[PDB]
């Protein structure tokens, strides 16, 4: 076509989403993560999470306001995970990257298992 | 704005 | 803080919210445009459009499935205005930026408005 | 990925 583009709007409409999301508005599911809580939008993990979009196009998983993950996932590296999808930043860690790369292969977040096998190989 |  | 970045994330993430859009998957809102019907995420409506985001903060309106606009809106402009919002790409033309340009000001959209402000005065 |  012979469209023009503004570099910067998807950047702009996922810092608003994350905007939503710290004021809890529009959130329309709740993930439990053993005794922690997290506050979402369906739509967001969808387009983040392979595991997601598989859940949220279920006819009757679709409708559920609280889903509920595996026990063995670590809340926290969900938590950085979350911050991830809303963000575009991850805070990889040494205490934290085997969590965060157990928890983006259940999620099925391919970029970021990529770059915990990655940053795990320089180590060795 | 650019040219795609 | 010591995070990473994956440069192309909110770029992935805007194509397939775009993806649902055109399966029409998790769509909770209709926006009519006199004649015609477009069918859109709450969410994405908030994050692009300073009206939309007044309109689904508001505690009453927040819950409605139908929102109509001022009859004076074109329908091709909002088509166009809809599609921008969720790829980054304007389909702005000689025959539409009239159309383009009061839409996007009636649904606060300023770096829409500003690039068709700077084409107008181009060809004058 | 980058240091931003
Ligand atoms: O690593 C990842 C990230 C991801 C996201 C989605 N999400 C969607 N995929 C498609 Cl094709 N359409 C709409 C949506 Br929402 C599917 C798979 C994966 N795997
Ligand atoms: O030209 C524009 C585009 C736009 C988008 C929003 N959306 C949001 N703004 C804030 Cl501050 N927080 C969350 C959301 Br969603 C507000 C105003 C405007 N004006
Ligand atoms: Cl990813
Ligand atoms: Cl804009």
């Amino acid at each position: 076509d012979s469209c023009i583009q503004f570099t910067r709007h998807a950047s702009d409409v996922l810092l608003n989403l994350n905007r939503l999301r710290s004021r809890d508005i529009l959130t329309d599911v709740v993930i439990v993560v053993s005794r922690e809580q997290f506050r979402a939008h369906k739509t967001v993990l969808m387009a983040c999470s392979g595991l997601f979009y598989s859940i949220f196009t279920d006819q009757l998983k679709c409708n559920l306001s609280v889903i509920n993950l595996d026990p063995e996932i670590n809340p926290e590296g969900f938590c950085i995970l979350l911050d991830f999808m809303y963000t575009s930043r991850l805070n990889l860690r040494e205490g934290n990257i085997m969590a965060v790369m157990a928890t983006a292969m259940y999620l099925q977040m391919e970029h970021v298992v990529d770059t915990c096998r990655k940053f795990i190989k320089a180590s060795e | 704005w650019v040219i795609p």
